[PDB]
């Protein structure tokens, strides 16, 4: 990441995921919308 | 005295004069179910306007219930406009009025009696996921309600865990009848058993004769339509291929007097849940909407309490746009006799029908295999 | 024969104008196989009694079509409805002049209805064209929650959904934002909109809401340099200009509210259509009376459709033609700008040509170059998971 | 039988008839859309040659 950023002029801040899980698809309980779990979700929602 | 009126026009429901007295079981809410009844022969706009606001000017009508036939939804628009102009909860319930308006007015209080589009789409999806596994196509003109029908089933397609391979949706510009032959070549390019479509009646005739011209009417297919294609009749035209399935309202056993009682109970339960909990005033109107609509405009509307009302062991709430959550639907199909046979019932997203095997009518395959 | 039409207006002098117009129509068109004639009434503050007077009009004449304008009242929405409902009971084709609300274009609710002006919904096509022109390809779409807003949003999306795919992808909305009519303190919404890439937004709502969001942005200054945006027609009038940030882009109808030319155009096209109608097969009557006769005019749909397809020759508003739903097409639009507390035609939109033929656009921050949107973020945001030989975690 | 001709889900079709019969069959295959480019036809030295 360091090398990449120096090569591309970024600025950033790293934060670990909220629940340790990599990510998979799931249909939550008490709803119909199947949701992307974990880190994949933290990306696809807008958090990253 | 809560003003509840019942108007039966152009109908044969004189015996329902005794059906009103069946509302004597309204002691559960113990708020005055004062009720009268009227009637009339053939109807126009002017007759309805005059008659109804004469009644409300005469004997302090709090709410009213409509019922007619002959399928001229113009009355369904007229009643809505009246509702808006007087701020008075009416409740149209029968084949005439019961034709869902898509987008009602804002200040209206109408609350029709029937199913939406998306509910019909969901019922279609349930039926399909029982046996025939893919929404193999969707062919629809752009008669209004168009964009929403596709959107609903697409939103249900994506948001599932079972197969649901949709092949292609394709509309057609029926207003110019030249390129329809090429799009019908592409309709032959729907190499797929279970096709779905959504258009008006004459458009259905046209599309079905075209699919006859390209031979998609054969038994290597199956069709489904919403409760608009010809369901409003017992007289099927020609060109309609047999085995066709639809899903309509249960206008074959649901009792008109039962309907009347249901609506009466609706308005009474609403009035109770509004007053007894708040001791407010659902103040009657001085006259029909001539000048004094302003004095009633200040009053807050009991619609919030009219939305969500149960009784009799049935959840009869509406949505904000005036249609029934949890309605009573049935499934019908066109057999060889060209008569609409009644097949299955539906409640709470359930399905009960003819035996687990599909009839699969005749025009030599599909062996039956046994194991253990 | 004696074929009759009618209309309801509010000037009561356009009454005489319309009488002279139909006089001209008599003298002008046809080889005199029939006659033409009309009758005018006016509005009233009671909607119900207004529809009643419409029923009185309809009994007092075997009408063939009805026209109607907008009275000086500001309740623009609910005024021209009752005649349309009352006519739909008989499929009497009715033509509208001075209303724009898009609820009317629904072919399932006002199944017999036409108009002389495209509605607010079609306004999005010129936006799409301007986007193609200036290459702005990251657009924020801020709209209201009325049926009007959803119509505008749906039309714009289905228009930009080109995506043919047999340099880069075409212009694309970054996101949309719903918004509740009449509500104040929208600031929460603008705060969500701020941190996106796009530097250009689009708005379409009522004028009071326009003022509300204008002031809200003025508190947060989404109005500075680099930001550009554009609106419809009713966001730059009335309570709008008192709060519009200096330099926005609007637009207006070419002709607008000069309804007399509309009177002329309408009577001409109705005559042109009827003199092609009367010969087909089985017209035989319009429904005489507005009581007892509980049936429909068995020829309404066909006369209506052929009236729709009727290409006019030349009106006071150029060649006029109707869409697949009964709305005037190819109408012109005039681009404006808030030239520092003033409006000015900066370019005209001829049907499909967009013609920038004036001095210079002045963008909000005071700059003079056509800015580009999407100043891409330099700051990023990265996620990662604790995994031993690749990412260590130490206090 | 032309429905069954659509049941010739197959690119390279062959036929052998007189000229007018060829016209008739070709307009029929137009009516059932087998004249499209998802096909190819061959005839002997009698059809219109
Ligand atoms: C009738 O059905 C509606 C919808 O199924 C019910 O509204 C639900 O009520 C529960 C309360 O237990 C809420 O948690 C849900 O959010 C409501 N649903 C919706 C869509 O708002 C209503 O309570 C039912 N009424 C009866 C008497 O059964
Ligand atoms: C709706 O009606 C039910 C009736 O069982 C009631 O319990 C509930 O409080 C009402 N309101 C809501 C918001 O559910
Ligand atoms: C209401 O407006 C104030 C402006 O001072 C703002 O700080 C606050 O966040 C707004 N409320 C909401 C819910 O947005
Ligand atoms: C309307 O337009 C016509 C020509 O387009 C013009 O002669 C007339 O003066 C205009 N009326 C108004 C009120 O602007």
């Amino acid at each position: 990441l360091i090398k990449l950023a120096r090569t591309m002029q970024f600025t950033y801040e790293v934060h670990l995921v909220a629940d340790g899980k990599f990510g998979t698809q799931e249909r939550v309980q008490n709803s119909n919308k199947k949701e992307w779990n974990g880190m994949m979700g933290e990306l696809l929602s807008g958090q990253a | 005295s809560i003003g509840i009126a019942v108007i039966l026009v152009g109908t044969s429901d004189e015996v329902a004069i005794k059906d009103a007295h069946e509302k004597d079981d309204f002691h559960h809410l113990s708020v005055v179910p004062r009720v009268e009844l009227v009637a009339m022969n053939e109807t126009d706009p002017k007759s309805i306007i005059t008659r109804i606001c004469d009644l409300m000017s005469d004997r302090k009508i709090q709410g009213v219930v409509f019922a007619d036939d002959t399928d001229q939804e113009a009355i369904a628009q007229i009643l809505d406009f009246i509702s808006a102009q007087t701020l008075t909860p009416i409740l149209g319930i029968h084949g005439g009025s019961s034709m869902i308006m898509a987008d009602k007015d804002e200040s209206s209080m109408f609350f029709q009696f029937g199913p939406s589009i998306e509910q019909q789409a969901s019922v279609m999806l349930n039926i399909m996921e029982e046996y025939d596994w893919y929404i193999f196509s969707i062919v629809t003109t752009y008669f209004p309600g168009y964009q929403d029908f596709v959107n609903k089933i697409r939103s249900t397609i994506e948001n599932s865990f079972v197969g649901w391979e949709l092949e292609e949706v394709l509309l057609l510009d029926m207003s110019l009848d030249d390129g329809d032959s090429k799009i019908q070549n592409q309709l032959k390019k729907l190499q797929s058993p279970i096709i779905l479509l959504y258009c008006t009646k004459e458009e259905a005739t046209y599309i079905f004769e075209v699919a006859n011209s390209v031979g998609l009417t054969g038994y290597g297919y199956t069709w489904i339509v919403p409760s608009l294609v010809a369901g409003d009749t017992d007289t099927v035209p020609s060109e309609f291929p047999t085995g066709l399935i639809s899903v309509s309202y249960d206008e074959w056993d649901y009792g008109l007097p039962a309907r009347v009682r249901d609506g009466i109970a609706i308005i009474t339960t609403a009035a109770s849940d509004m007053l007894s909990e708040h001791s407010f005033i659902p103040e009657p109107k001085s006259s029909c909407y001539n000048t004094h609509e302003k004095r009633i405009y200040q009053s807050n509307m009991l619609n919030r309490y009219l939305i969500n009302v149960t009784f009799e062991g049935r959840n009869l709430s509406f949505s904000e746009d005036g249609y029934q959550m949890h309605p009573k639907l049935v499934i019908i199909l066109l057999n060889k006799e060209r008569k609409w046979e009644r097949v299955g019932k539906w409640k709470d997203k359930s399905l009960q029908m003819k035996y687990y095997v599909w009839p699969r009518m005749c025009p030599d395959d599909h062996l039956s295999i046994v194991t253990l | 024969k004696i074929v009759n039409i009618g209309a309801v207006l509010s000037t009561r002098k356009h009454e005489q104008m319309f009488r002279e117009a139909v006089n001209q129509a008599n003298k002008r068109h046809g080889s005199w196989k029939i006659q033409l004639q009309a009758t005018s009434v006016t509005h009233k503050p009671n909607a119900i009694q207004m529809a009643l007077s419409v029923c009185e009009d309809l009994i007092s004449s075997q009408v063939y079509a009805i026209l109607v304008s907008h009275p000086p009242t500001p309740n623009d929405h609910f005024t021209p409805t009752p005649v349309s409902y009352t006519a739909g009971f008989y499929r009497i084709p009715v033509l509208g002049l001075t209303t724009r609300m898009s609820i009317y274009s629904d072919k399932s609710i006002h199944l017999s209805f036409l108009r002389t002006v495209p509605p607010y919904s079609h306004q999005s096509s010129v936006w799409f064209e301007m986007m193609r022109v200036y290459n702005w390809n990251h657009i924020i779409l801020l709209v209201s929650d009325d049926h009007e807003g959803r119509a505008a949003q749906k039309r714009l999306e289905t228009l930009l959904e080109e995506r043919e795919s047999k340099n880069k992808r075409g212009p694309k909305a970054e996101k949309v934002l719903q918004f509740d009519p009449g509500t104040k303190n929208v600031t929460a919404l603008l705060m969500e909109a701020r941190e996106l890439e796009a530097r250009v937004i689009i708005l379409s709502a009522s004028e009071d809401d326009a003022a509300t969001v204008y002031r809200a942005a003025a508190m947060l200054d989404m109005t500075g340099s680099g930001y550009v945006w554009l609106v419809g027609e009713r966001e730059i009038s009335g309570n709008a200009l008192r709060y519009a940030p200096d330099g926005i882009i609007g637009l207006q109808l070419i002709n607008g509210k000069n309804e007399s030319a509309h009177i002329s155009d309408a009577v001409g096209v109705v005559a042109q259509a009827v003199h092609e109608l009367l010969e087909k097969e089985n017209i035989t009557d319009p429904p005489r009376g507005c009581v007892g006769n509980t049936n429909i005019w068995k020829t309404g749909p066909l006369f209506k459709r052929v009236l729709m397809s009727s290409k006019y020759a030349d009106g006071v508003t150029g060649r006029v033609e109707f869409n697949e739903d009964g709305d005037r097409k190819f109408a012109q639009y005039s681009i404006m700008n808030l030239q520092n507390r003033k409006l000015v035609q900066v370019g005209i939109y001829n049907g499909t040509h967009v013609i920038p033929n004036d001095r210079k656009i002045i963008w909000p921050g005071g700059e003079t170059e056509k800015p580009r949107g999407y100043q891409m973020s330099t700051r990023l945001k990265i996620v990662t998971i604790h995994q031993e030989p690749f990412v260590y975690v130490k206090p």
